[PDB]
């Protein structure tokens, strides 16, 4: 390129006759310092050098219409147009971890029937301690937005467009038919219950009929039908059924097609991300063109403490290394007993044991190369992790669980290329398909909780697990005061656009696979088991759950 | 006018093995010879104990914040229901444990953190944001 | 390391049995220690500065004849005790005397939480409460006392309130096992009037099993009756030392200060022995340890950690005065002196 | 009746159209009716079904060269009704976005449906092609009142510093006054810097 020999001044009417006359970009002087030297560094020449100089600028204009930086040019905006003609599918870009604080939060408006984004104010700044905490506003707000999207779901199910009515219209209304979409309480009274944004009413299921394919706890979404009673203020359920599930596209395509992960792009208060179909067309069939990748699930309560787990462990680690996963997921209650406040000094202290454990555990990674440079590892914690375990001792506690605390992944994060320590329920998006991952046991207490209507077993009681879940759309189906949410992250629990795939680990129930709505729920179950360890190979490419087991 | 100019930061039954003493402990206006060593023997205290205990403390607090009760802000009535978006007395939902207060207790926490040095308690609270 | 199992070896074959193993001290390896170890050894485990060492050698004689001493009264043996948790010891013999009087037995191995079956697994405000909440309504009556005020020490009130104690209630301990913890405390007490070291050991350490949440019987419903009742108790002391005309400037579970009515410490001396045993004959008290641990002349008094007064001789403590800049601090303290 | 919801849709059209047409500004168009326009495509669909189960039975065929006709024509005419409503509707909305990008966008957003936004984005970029190809020598996008006047005094409203112009430059202080070609400054006004005239 020859030597420049352009300027603002001589450079200041070719600028103006194209961004100002065409296309009313303003030239602030600043702006038109740097943008003569991009121009003259790209042309060399003089200006009058025939039409690379408009060449040129239709060029920047196009840009600038492309990131929209403002009505004046500016050097940061110059930069930007560089930026823009550097970059003039690879799967890293798309595959992303989600973890549940990292969640773009969707408020659901019922009266305009559609989402609306929240920005998380742990942005705030102001939130640099206490920004995470909910606000009162979010408790009040939480069972209403879990029965909007149930009702508004209802609504589209096909069977209803009799339809429900909200029971305070029930109210007076003495000896009537009605159909209800109720959350099953009890009152404080000790009598079964629906409640309604509108309100409550106390129920007789004496008579009922429920539907056999499901579960029924305190603080499901429950549809009912009966006979309303004025004399004492009952209503006298005919049947009873969960709402009906909804498939994932059905879903998507009627809530408008929202990018609620930032697969394609972050959401805006101002700006909803939209779910592009040709890129998404693009990434299916990309998704369908990596036969060789394969996602890895290990079993739950994955103690490390245990030789005898560490030994099982050793030998899986020995196979991945040969051939090694996409990602490997790890998962659930890393530690036999819960680890507490110690109660005295004498031993090793609880938290320091903690530690220990995932020194160990680095100690093993160090021997797998294969492994740990192409893999991504994930943890998801359980009941026995550490900042949960001090305050619930290791029952099951405030359920949108956070990542294990970074005091004591230090080792780890040394040798492993790629970790996520993620919530309990946090999210893979891969190309198309997003995959949810829980840790619960929810079989035991589905089982524990399950209301006791008057008037093979384990296909049968995992198919009532799956099929509960995806109808009620919602992770955690119980009242809050058998499982405590954290108000703001209740959001992520949510599965109201059903995920592609779920990795549902239950401790408490067979191993399986099922489909159901197009949704394919596996649980690897816990990892040592009948002598066995236990491990789960999901195959994204095409959907297959090859099980893996070794002796021991 | 004179208000106190030390927040209390109380550690209720901690416990001194050695001669089996139960003392509640108050990080702030305790004398720190009476935080790191016993007050009826004089033997000291491990320390990874003593940041495990505030731990307990802070998550102790943050869950009794997620888990309230609310409460109607002039009938002083306790929220009985699920989805009701004020009581029935017209009167707006309002925390038991107001939100303000738990922001305290958090502050007061970091600075006990950043004085003492307990880095596992300050790697919690930055945890909690980060 | 592999020395470890040449040595240990080497000992099997000098010893095949008729020889006992002791293992560790506090600066515990111990499960890598039974790997380097061969394990069929019977083995009593145990949880320039070589003076340590030397130190721990030749106290092991006493050491074997405590763990004698345990095991001939617990009836435990020598190998499964742990001298590091006498806690333990008060599980295996509670679980006794639980199971002889027909409880069905809450003991947990795997966790810390009660085993009541599965439902220990769910999260219940009940629970959460009961596990959250400890705080004792404590006292502060700041003043400036003219009077003589005794400065009561305490002890033992929580092995008082268990001796002195006596579905609709739902988060109250089971009657017929806390029965038991009452009886059998009362057997211990006795054994330790009559001085088995052993039996008072046991009883000082209660206190902590109670609450320990390793303890293999531990319940949180245990734990927390057991505190609102030394709650309780702590309210009817202060209640028996203002019936009897005194006034109470500040209580706690560990600590009592009262104002007398009276004027002179070398008046009192009489008075405040008879005050403190007319608390403890009543059977409410019976088992505490009243203590008059200081003597004020004058007491000027906001909180335990800022006061001053004259005892029976200046003494001067003041959170206040650290939140003063450096060139006050001194001054303060001297106009302290000054008003005192 | 079926036709009920057709007129609630246009009368919301008729008082856009007189929030529109009473101010002498482009008024910010109000909200995309999505609840009131669901209700008539499920009436649509109602009555799309209805049609369907009168054609099944048609082969059964209760008097229907005079009743299955008369039922067949009332339930296509609520057809067309429903159709003429929504389509006033959109066409109104979709004259003052036109309206809009000729007077603002080829020199609130939450209002529109995503098929009125994608929509907006074609039609500016169809302007900005017109106003590129040929003809280009006038800026189509300009204004329409006549050019009464070539030089004039303008007072800047709003501060932009030092910019260039096609052979000088413009320090737009704060209330300092120019006295300038208006062509030099049109985008200025339109974009609310410059006051006067
Ligand atoms: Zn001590
Ligand atoms: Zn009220």
């Amino acid at each position: 390129v020859l030597p420049v020999k352009i300027q603002p001044p001589l450079l200041r009417p070719l600028a103006y006759r194209v961004l100002s006359r065409k296309y009313g970009l303003s030239i602030k002087s600043d702006g038109l310092s740097a943008l003569a030297e991009f121009v003259g560094t790209n042309i060399g020449a003089n200006w009058r050098q025939g039409p690379a100089t408009i060449k040129f600028l239709e060029q920047f204009a196009a840009v600038w219409k492309q990131q929209e930086r403002g009505l004046f040019i500016d050097q940061s905006g110059v930069k930007e147009v560089i930026q823009e003609m550097k970059e003039r599918l690879d799967w890293r870009d798309y595959f992303k971890v989600i973890n549940a604080s990292q969640q773009q939060r969707f408020s659901y408006n019922p009266h305009k029937m559609q989402f609306i984004f929240v920005p998380n104010k742990k942005q705030n700044g102001l939130g640099g301690i206490a920004g995470f905490l909910p606000d009162i506003e979010d408790k009040v707000q939480m069972f209403l937005t879990r029965y909007y999207l149930t009702n508004d779901r209802v609504m589209r199910n096909e069977n209803f467009q009799m339809s429900i009515t909200p029971i305070k219209n029930l109210l007076g209304r003495d000896a009537q038919n009605f159909l209800l979409l109720g959350l099953l309480n009890k009152n404080f009274k000790g009598n079964w219950s629906l409640e309604d944004p509108s309100g409550s009413v106390e129920i007789d299921i004496s008579q009922t009929i429920p539907t056999q394919g499901h579960y029924y706890v305190p603080g499901c979404m429950v549809l009912v039908e009966g006979i309303y009673y004025s004399v004492g203020n009952k209503f006298h359920v005919t049947s009873m059924t969960l709402p009906p599930g909804e498939r994932r596209e059905i879903t998507l395509e009627t809530i408008g097609n929202l990018d609620l992960l930032g697969i394609h792009g972050i959401s805006n208060n101002n700006f909803i991300a939209r779910l592009d179909k040709d890129l998404k067309i693009r990434l299916h069939l990309l998704e369908k063109e990596l036969t060789d990748h394969k996602f890895v699930i290990l079993g739950a309560n994955l103690f490390l403490d245990d030789l005898k787990i560490m030994t099982a462990l050793s030998k899986i680690l020995q196979k991945l290394n040969d051939d090694p996963p996409t990602l490997l997921i790890w998962q659930g209650s890393f530690t036999s007993v819960p680890v507490f406040a110690s109660m005295s000094s004498r031993n090793i202290s609880s938290s320091t044991q903690f530690k220990n454990n995932f020194d160990a555990l680095a100690t093993l990674l160090s021997r797998f190369d294969n492994l740990t440079e192409n893999t991504t590892m994930i943890f998801i914690p359980g009941p026995n992790d550490l900042w949960g375990s001090m305050v619930s001792l290791g029952a099951s506690g405030t359920l949108p669980q956070d990542p294990i605390p970074s005091a004591f992944t230090k080792k780890i994060n040394k040798v492993c290329k790629n970790v996520v320590w993620s919530s309990n329920p946090t999210r893979i998006a891969y190309l198309s398909q997003e995959i949810v991952i829980f840790r619960d046991d929810l079989s035991g207490r589905f089982k524990r909780h399950r209301l006791e209507f008057p008037f093979p077993q384990k296909v049968q009681e995992t198919r009532k697990l799956v099929k509960t879940i995806l109808d009620q759309g919602h992770l955690s189906p119980f009242l809050d005061s058998l499982r405590p949410i954290s108000w703001d992250l209740d959001h992520t629990l949510t599965l109201c656009p059903i995920p592609s795939t779920m990795v549902l680990c239950d401790t408490t129930s067979a191993q399986f696979d099922l489909t159901y709505n197009g949704c394919k729920v596996i649980n690897p179950g816990s990892f040592i088991h009948n002598r066995r360890a236990r491990y789960m190979e999901y195959v994204p490419s095409s959907k297959k759950t090859i099980q893996e087991e070794i002796y021991i | 006018e004179f208000k106190d100019p030390s927040l209390s930061l109380v550690v209720p039954d901690f416990l001194c093995e050695y001669c089996f003493f139960i003392s509640d402990i108050d990080f702030c206006k305790a004398a720190p010879e009476s935080i790191f060593s016993c007050v009826r023997c004089h033997k000291a205290f491990n320390q990874v104990l003593l940041q495990e205990h505030l731990i307990q403390k802070l998550r102790s607090d943050i869950e009794s914040y997620l888990i309230q009760d609310l409460r109607c802000s002039r009938c002083h009535k306790v929220k009985r229901d699920y989805m009701s978006a004020h009581c029935p007395c017209a009167g707006a939902w309002e925390g038991t444990l107001p939100r303000e207060s738990i922001v305290q207790k958090l502050n007061v926490f970091k600075q006990v953190a950043k004085y003492y040095g307990f880095d596992i308690l300050l790697s919690c609270i930055a945890d909690l944001t980060i | 390391y592999r020395r470890l199992s040449q040595e240990t070896t080497k000992l099997k074959e000098e010893r095949g049995l008729q020889f006992l193993l002791l293992l560790q001290s506090p600066f515990i390896t111990k499960l890598l220690g039974t790997i380097r170890l061969l394990n069929q050894m019977p083995i009593v485990k145990l949880s320039t500065l070589l003076k340590k060492l030397v130190n721990h050698v030749l106290s092991s004689g006493s050491w074997i004849s405590h763990l004698i001493k345990l095991s001939q009264y617990s009836n435990i043996p020598i190998c499964n005790l742990r001298l590091d948790s006498m806690d333990y010891i008060i599980d295996v013999l509670y679980a006794r005397k639980l199971k002889k009087e027909n409880i069905v037995l809450w003991w947990n191995e795997k966790a810390p939480l009660p085993d009541h079956g599965g439902i220990q697994n769910d999260f219940d405000l009940n629970t959460s409460w009961i596990m959250n909440d400890s705080e004792f309504p404590k006292i502060n009556n700041s003043g400036v006392y003219d009077n003589v005020v005794l400065d009561v020490g305490v002890d033992n009130l929580t092995v008082n309130t268990i001796l002195t104690s006596a579905e609709f209630v739902h988060d109250a301990f089971s009657n017929d096992a806390l029965n038991v913890l009452r009886g059998m405390l009362k057997e211990w007490w006795d054994e330790a009037l009559k001085e088995n070291s052993t039996a008072d050991l046991l009883v000082n350490s209660l206190a902590s099993w109670v609450q320990n949440p390793n303890a293999k019987l531990f319940d949180g419903l245990l734990r927390y009756h057991v505190h609102n009742l030394t709650k309780k108790a702590l309210l009817q002391l202060v209640n028996e030392f203002s019936a009897l005309g005194s006034t109470i400037v500040y209580a706690d579970r560990n600590q009592i200060l009262i104002k007398t009515n009276k004027y002179s410490p070398e008046n009192c001396y009489a008075y405040s022995q008879y005050m403190m045993k007319a608390v403890r004959t009543n059977p409410m008290f019976s088992y505490l340890d009243l203590n008059i641990k200081r003597y004020w002349d004058l007491l000027i008094w906001m909180d335990k950690f800022n006061f001053s007064g004259l005892a029976c001789t200046a003494v001067s403590q003041w959170q206040l005065k650290k939140f003063l800049s450096p060139i006050y601090q001194p001054e303060f303290e001297d106009w302290m002196m000054i008003i005192l | 009746m079926y036709g009920d919801l057709g007129n609630k849709l246009v009368l919301e059209a008729k008082r856009t159209k007189q929030l529109y047409a009473r101010s002498n500004q482009d008024v910010n168009l109000p909200m995309y009716h999505e609840d009131i326009i669901r209700n008539i495509l499920k009436e649509v669909s109602n009555l799309r079904k209805n049609t369907e189960y009168l054609k099944e039975q048609q082969q059964l065929g209760m008097l229907d060269d005079k009743v299955a006709k008369c039922q067949y024509f009332v339930t296509l005419l609520c057809m067309e009704r429903n159709k003429r409503c929504l389509l006033a509707y959109q066409r109104l909305r979709t004259d003052i976005l036109d309206s809009m990008a000729w007077n603002n966008n080829g020199l609130d957003t939450n209002n529109l449906s995503h098929q009125e936004q994608e929509y907006l984005k074609e039609y500016c970029d169809l302007i900005t092609d017109l106003k590129s190809g040929d003809l280009v020598d006038i800026d189509l996008s300009g204004s329409l009142v006549p050019p009464s006047d070539v030089f004039i005094d303008v007072r800047v409203l709003k501060d932009a510093g030092e910019i260039q112009t096609e052979y000088g430059v413009f320090n737009l202080i704060k209330d300092s006054q120019f006295f300038v070609r208006q062509s030099d400054v049109e985008r200025l006004i339109q974009q609310g810097y410059l006051q006067k005239i």
